[PDB]
């Protein structure tokens, strides 16, 4: 084919995996961020329910 | 002596043994129901003074 057909195809790859590196290190940067803070929807280690704690009148008055 | 009279003493001493028990269980801290409390004490001589 012509020279052009395979300039065009590199341009399109190279661009396709410049996103991909990018997108890779943007990835790391998040889940390093995520793990440190735990701010996020990753790395949310669970908790206790606060639905099985009982709301009712107790024996004791002081609870 | 509390034992005998005690089902006569719920009847007529309940307005004022009920506040101090809701007191004491919405405030849930005895310092501020001390009020109540002594209230509780009049109510309660004045049922054996009958």
């Amino acid at each position: 084919d012509g020279p052009e057909k395979n300039y065009e195809k590199t341009m399109a790859i190279l661009q396709i995996e410049a996103e991909k590196a990018e997108l890779r290190l943007k990835e790391l940067e998040v889940r390093r961020l995520m793990r440190a803070r735990g701010d996020g929807p990753w790395y949310q280690y669970p908790t206790i329910d606060k639905a099985l704690i009982d709301h009712s009148p107790k024996t004791t008055p002081d609870n | 002596v509390l034992k005998a009279a005690a089902h006569h003493y719920g009847a007529q001493c309940d307005k004022p043994n009920k506040e101090f028990m809701l007191c004491r269980w919405e405030e849930k801290d005895p310092r501020r129901c001390l009020e109540e409390g002594k209230l509780v004490n009049q109510c309660a001589l004045d049922f054996f003074r009958q």
